[PDB]
């Protein structure tokens, strides 16, 4: 893995020798909880709504 | 807004952390040159009554001067007429847990100014605009939420009748954004993400036309494994660059999450990206990943340096940048054009170099990182050959006068579970210095560049690293302060030591200038503290505590301590 | 001892916080003087990395300088040669609930020096000997229990093999004493109370023979009701004096507790009391007791300064002393017999005067206080029109340069009981501005008085009160810091302002000398606090909180911010 | 009471009209309770033996 071989324009990362290509079912399986990954979105959201509440008035 | 631009073009002032729009923080003041710099003296001082780090640096508008602290972020307001009466202030009031999601310090990079107004951020996410006359609160708005790890430590920046604001925080998964808010109410206009759908991140129609091989759509995805991009780090907490003309800021996104590399395959875009976008939408013209898939937390948001110089015969709008990773790029900041990549220093070994066709870095196997492997001898660090530091631009003699580091690193990293709000990192560190310096123990250097060619001119050697930065002034001085707690000032031609003084504490912001009834000022904050102070700052004696930075710096708490303040010279 | 005698004999050197035995505070170094003091600057500066108050001033023994902070009481240790360099330091872990026990900020009046060690006091109580050449502690000993009230706060006193530690905690019902300890073993010798029976007082057979009138035996006891002295403080926070040829000590004894003077009947001797006691065996030689039964918390601990001038043609042993009560007393140190007692400020009202004969203060009921009644409009206030300042005087005219304070107060008591290890105030106070500043708002002075005489020859006014106290320096200099934050020199003939310097933040010490190299240097803390900066220290609003010193002091903050450190001037 | 008045030398104290000459008994009794009176002394003796153990090593 040398950085210089592309699957595409801006893509060219490989799997270095001794690693899986896809870390999913492997040891290396992250198995991040799906509820855990959404929460900044919904911190956004209603950050957002506290904002808008704040001009308005 | 046109007030900002009043200022910016009145002689003496300092309305902006970087020095001005094209954040070359130099000045043509010249009243202190070669000859009398060795008369400069002490002016007067000032605490701030907060300890930790002290960054940044003061706002000098008119007669006022605006000093801002570390954490709980503290503005006093002083008419240089009187520096010794405080004409208002703000002390926020924040819950102290803020503190401990904070990766690096409860540091703050300072105030912006524009419409009449101090713009300022808390650590705990808000940002606020007060008048600059009274410190009345105008606006007060959230841009980060701590409850997930989002904190505010970068300076606000003011363009046209826009605030640009980020989040920090990749160190605990939170996804990057660069936020805009409306100077004058505090309205959201748009944010823009390092990483997601090419929506989310904001892309214009033509991006990358000049350069399609630095890749162009649905990269933001496609280049990481299912949702992972979702806590994938690209906080921009850096410096940023304006260009009036063209409309386009600049800026670089942040360092993925985790620093697990195994923990997230893939080019991990749009991270480690230098921008240019367009001020009023937003919308990216052009992005250059500098640093794929990144395995050393080479956190891509150092200074943009935007100069004009002849390349190839013609006269070019350049963009210059020396990230963490240790190349020195140059670019032309229209179109994202590709012209200088060196290594600041020859110890860089993560890279063998980067070629200029591809675009990117021709990565070298064996100071690659990956689990159930400890890389040794890596260089640079993770603290990078160059950090948060702004450094200075001589227009006359087309030079740029970098405060460099000189550290290298081990590295193991360790698989973790994401918990928002819980550090998300992934690897044991152990840093120490670089190979290069006089006695192999020097993890500092003041090294002068030509921007165009990448080469160097000449080197001075720190014992600590040169986290601050420098200042140029027109007398033909280069001003700059040290971990140990010294402010100095050198010959620009040589490099040679005219001049310096013992502060209280040891300085981790870049100096300013100003003029204040015909005399020529020189500012610089005090107050040791950021990543390399850790160990001090919080008692820390584990030698891979701190990020890895403890070890490193064990010797700074024999040359200084805690302080927190400003200290003023001139003749 | 022999090695202290040594120090204080060596030119350039400062091993003793008041300037010698003696305590005039003062030195003959002359290189800085009337005409070239305008030419002064800042040489270096130093942060000890703590805030709070920042009492005292550094010790130089030799090319070592020897620098203290506030709790937790941090010792630094410098070598001249390069001040950039922390030799060695100590850092005590102290428990933060001692801190809640302090009645007037958490400070440290300095360090002392004897048989080749630093001899430095914890604020918990514990009082240790370190090498002075590698700061390896020899002995640690207990002085004080913070569990019953009892602190730490003032600089030991060392003479010949003695040294002298006086615990602080009359607000809390501590029964004052003065405790002498072995310089070389840390162990206890004796120790003299400063109320209850002869025996524990301590007095010697022919105690007060020359003045019988003052009192002799049995006072300790019968100047209360029932064992109300028990809890009747006394403590001794302030300074001594020693005479070497006598081999007498002398200091003076805190205020009797409660504040509240209807709980506590009686002169209540031996609080308030002057004291010239044998340094071998700690037996009183005589005691003047300045204000019988207290009424305005006059704590009789301020500086004594010894001196000898003509009485009458006479050339006589003297001591003066400026205590809280607004008199300005002169003594024979050898017998105690009274000379002088003259009101610093004609606003003394508590006093019509004090009769030379009966050598007690002829009381004027008007601005007595008592239970259901509120006294108004008394002078001085329970800040004193002197605190812990340290004056100077100068050999040669024979005058000694006072730092005053210049404010009064409205008082009014309630009951409350005695638990150990809780305040035992029961007043409540509103102060305010003495009725003499210029636009009636100054609350400070510096004033030159005549010993012999108690006359003034001039008066400089200051914004604040003058809380640290004064240097004289033979080039004919009074150099002092106020508590806005300026270090300045006045002319000793007149007291016109030649120079001054803007520091970090107020200053609550008083400047010391040195000589380093053949150059003189002139050394102040910084780092405002102490009792006129509670309220600033503690975030405080209610006029009436710090006892009253909040409302006093409400400007203060609008003119300094915390701090704590050290800044160092010469040519 | 101006302080010149003295029942013997040393010894000038008088009461303020209106106020008693012995508080004991009156409405400005303190009450104190001889238990917490006496911690002080207690304190002393238990911190002067431990130095001693200091000093005996
Ligand atoms: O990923 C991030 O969001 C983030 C934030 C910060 C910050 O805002 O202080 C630092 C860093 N990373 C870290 O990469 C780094 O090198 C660093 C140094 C400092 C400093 O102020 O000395 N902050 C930060
Ligand atoms: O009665 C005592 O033991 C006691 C102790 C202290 C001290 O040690 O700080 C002060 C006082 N009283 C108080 O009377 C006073 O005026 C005072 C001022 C200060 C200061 O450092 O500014 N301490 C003290
Ligand atoms: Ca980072
Ligand atoms: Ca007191």
């Amino acid at each position: 893995y040398d950085g210089q071989n592309c699957k595409e324009p801006g893509n060219c990362w490989e799997n270095k020798p001794g690693y899986p290509e896809k870390i999913a079912g492997s040891k290396y399986d992250p198995k991040h909880d799906p509820v855990e990954l959404n929460k900044q979105e919904e911190s956004i959201k209603a950050m957002d709504a506290r904002n808008a509440k704040r001009i308005a008035n | 807004d046109a007030d900002l631009d009043k200022q910016v073009n009145t002689a003496g002032a300092w309305p902006i952390a970087t020095g001005g729009y094209y954040s070359q923080h130099n000045s043509p003041l010249a009243q202190i040159n070669k000859s009398n710099v060795k008369n400069v003296k002490a002016a007067w001082s000032f605490s701030t009554g907060v300890l930790n780090g002290h960054e940044g640096a003061p706002l000098v508008i008119g007669d006022m001067m605006y000093v801002h602290s570390a954490f709980p972020n503290n503005t006093y307001a002083l008419n240089l007429n009187d520096p010794g009466k405080i004409v208002w202030q703000h002390k926020p009031k924040q819950d102290a847990s803020t503190k401990a999601v904070m990766c690096c310090d409860v540091v703050d990079r300072g105030l912006a100014y524009g419409a009449g107004q101090i713009v300022k951020k808390q650590a705990n996410g808000h940002l606020l605009a007060l008048d600059a006359k009274t410190g009345k609160i105008n606006w007060e708005v959230e841009v980060c939420d701590p409850k997930v790890g989002s904190t505010l430590t970068q300076a606000p920046f003011v363009a046209k009748d826009t605030v640009l604001m980020g989040c920090s925080g990749a160190e605990l998964g939170v996804r990057g954004a660069v936020n805009a808010f409306d100077l004058k109410t505090g309205e959201l206009k748009w944010r823009a993400f390092a990483t997601g759908s090419d929506d989310s991140v904001r892309l214009a129609k033509d991006f990358n036309s000049a350069n399609p091989h630095y890749g162009q759509f649905g990269l933001g995805t496609k280049t990481w494994e299912g949702d992972a991009w979702k806590i994938g780090g690209g906080t921009n907490w850096g410096w940023y660059a304006y260009d009036p003309k063209l409309n386009l800021f600049y800026y670089g996104s942040g360092n993925p999450a985790p620093w697990n590399e195994t923990m997230r395959p893939g080019d991990n875009k749009w991270t480690m990206t230098i921008w240019g976008r367009d001020l009023d939408t937003g919308m990216a013209k052009w992005g250059y990943q500098k640093t794929p898939h990144d395995e050393w937390d080479f956190a891509g948001v150092n200074q943009m340096v935007l100069t004009d110089q002849p390349v190839n015969g013609k006269m070019t709008p350049l963009l210059s940048h020396i990230d963490r990773n240790g190349i020195l790029y140059t670019l032309n900041r229209e179109n994202g054009n590709l012209i200088v990549a060196e290594k600041v220093d020859p110890a860089v070994n993560v890279f063998k170099k980067v070629d200029l066709k591809t675009g990117t870095p021709v990565r070298d196997p064996e100071f690659a990182t990956r689990m159930d492997h400890k890389g040794t001898n890596i260089c640079p660090s993770a603290m990078g050959f160059h950090n948060q530091g702004v450094d200075s631009y001589d227009p006359e003699s087309r030079t740029l006068y970098a405060g460099l580091n000189h550290i290298c690193m081990d590295w193991e990293p360790f698989m973790l579970p994401y918990r928002a709000g819980q550090f998300f990192v992934g690897a044991t560190l152990a840093m120490y210095p670089g190979p290069n310096g006089p006695t192999k123990k020097e993890m500092g250097q003041i090294r002068a560049f030509d921007l165009t060619t990448g080469k160097a001119k000449w080197t001075k050697w720190e014992k600590f690293a040169a986290w601050g930065g420098t200042l140029y002034t027109k007398g033909g001085l280069v001003w700059y302060a040290t971990l140990d707690g010294y402010l100095k000032a050198l010959d620009n031609k040589d490099g040679k030591e005219l001049w310096n003084f013992k502060m209280p504490s040891g300085g981790i912001g870049s100096p300013m200038t100003y003029s204040f009834k015909g005399k020529q000022y020189i500012g610089s904050m005090y107050g040791v503290g950021g990543w390399p102070g850790v160990g001090l700052v919080f008692d820390l004696t584990d030698p891979s505590a701190g990020l890895g930075a403890v070890g490193a710096f064990r010797e700074l708490q024999n040359h200084t301590q805690m302080g927190g303040g400003l200290m003023v010279f001139s003749l």
